[PDB]
């Protein structure tokens, strides 16, 4: 029944004051996109930065398996679009957020259905 | 320097055409700093100008495009320059990456290892290599042509590399070798690139443009190596980010070049001569197989 819980330690770590993890990927992109959270190529808007996928992923990082039977990762090979007020800790904000499986926007942060 | 709203500078053929002696490379902006923008590593900035020249080139660009990215990892085990590849070539490319030291990436497939060890079933549309040794850097010692992963990027060009396909390959004044060089007179074209965001370092990018398989021309990597410092040595290069902030038309054309298998006998003129205008691919079209060789020990 034992699992790492990797998450939740980022999450503590976080609460406890710790710097976020560094060394994030950004690109260089027009900032004129569709905003949308995980995209094929940099989407990112005005109010966000685009980065690679696998630098953004707690489990990619920290060298571990992901948290799903076939352990497949949904950030590798794409490019993820972080708010600019938020990507100083990318990783923290992707494990912490959803993306709307209708708008493709982060819940919270693009997400217009509830409206 | 108009130069500095390009994304950087090529070697102007006349001074591929010199004789000159090797001498020390002593840069006027040596420790200038380009200013990036705002939380970009260096490694992004300089792929994506050496992508932006890229774009200016005859490249082959077929459907189910395959490259391959050695050195693609970093001191903090990701890959800067295999984001920007994968964000410049067309959606599907199959890209694989290698280093010596582990790293996560987002290409298709990571091979970790000496460059030695990978092999390939399958031939490739473009090299790209960012490998460096730092201990070339002596200045206390002669500056010969050197071997190491250098012996393999030549042998892998000329095994694995498809006919009308190009490569990217980073040299500097201490990391350079000759038959490199002499291979670039195998391609229709070639230069010296330098990044305007990293002018004020010897490095280079050697760019051959779409490969030929035999010589075209006959260099001599020694005297070509000494004319590319010559060139260095005597053209400043403003460092510039200029050309990062524009991205509106960065990916790579996507020209669906046409890919062909076709044996020694029938490469004519005239199909060297597409080869020649980025018109097309010669190689097979199954599957692309790789692997890294284990040594095992106790
Ligand atoms: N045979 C081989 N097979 C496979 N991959 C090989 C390799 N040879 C080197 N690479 C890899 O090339 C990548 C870029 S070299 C980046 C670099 C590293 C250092 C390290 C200094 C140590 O303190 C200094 C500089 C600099 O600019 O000064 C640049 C590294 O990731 C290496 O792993
Ligand atoms: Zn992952
Ligand atoms: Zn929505």
């Amino acid at each position: 029944a034992f699992a790492v819980d990797a998450a939740k330690a980022y999450k503590d770590y976080l609460a406890s004051g710790g710097q976020p993890i560094t060394n994030c990927v950004k690109m260089l992109c027009t900032h004129t996109g569709t905003g949308q959270a995980i995209t094929v190529t940099p989407e990112a808007n005005m109010d966000q930065e685009s980065f690679g996928g696998a630098s953004c992923c707690l489990y990619c990082r920290c060298h571990i398996d992901h948290p799903n039977p076939k352990g497949f990762c949904d950030l590798k090979g794409k490019y993820v679009q972080i708010p600019t007020t938020c990507a100083n800790d990318p990783v923290g904000f992707t494990l912490k957020n959803t993306v709307c499986t209708v708008c493709g926007m982060w819940k919270g942060y693009g997400c217009s259905c509830d409206q | 320097s108009s130069q500095a709203w390009q994304p950087g500078v090529a070697m102007p053929n006349l001074y591929k055409m010199q004789r000159m002696l090797l001498e020390k490379c002593d840069l006027q902006n040596y420790g200038d700093s380009a200013t990036l923008p705002k939380g970009i590593m260096m490694n992004v900035a300089k792929y994506t100008q050496l992508c932006q020249y890229l774009n200016t080139l005859t490249l082959a660009v077929p459907y189910n495009m395959r490259v391959i990215h050695f050195g693609a990892g970093s001191d903090k085990g990701v890959a800067p320059g295999t984001a920007v590849l994968r964000q410049w070539l067309p959606t599907g490319t199959l890209l694989v990456d290698s280093d010596l030291n582990d790293f996560v990436s987002d290409a298709d497939s990571t091979l970790i290892g000496d460059c030695a060890t990978v092999h390939t079933a399958n031939k490739w549309d473009l090299i790209i290599s960012d490998m460096y040794d730092p201990k070339t850097k002596n200045v206390t010692k002669e500056n010969d042509s050197k071997e190491g992963f250098f012996t393999y990027i030549c042998g892998f060009i000329q095994q694995k590399l498809a006919l009308g396909g190009s490569v990217a390959i980073k040299i500097t004044e201490h990391s350079w070798n000759a038959d490199l060089y002499k291979l670039m007179g195998h391609f229709a074209w070639w230069t010296a690139f330098v990044t305007n965001v990293n002018a004020s370092s010897s490095e280079a990018f050697l760019i051959g443009c779409n490969y030929l398989g035999k010589p075209r021309e006959q260099i001599d990597g020694y005297v070509m190596h000494a004319n590319y410092i010559f060139w260095r040595n005597t053209n400043p290069i403003q460092l510039s980010s200029y050309s990062l902030f524009d991205m509106s038309k960065f990916p790579l054309k996507l020209r669906g070049t046409a890919v062909m298998s076709l044996k020694e006998g029938q490469i004519n003129d005239m199909i060297l001569s597409l080869l020649s205008k980025g018109r097309l691919i010669i190689r097979e079209n199954n599957r692309v197989v790789i692997s890294s060789d284990v040594l095992v020990n106790n």
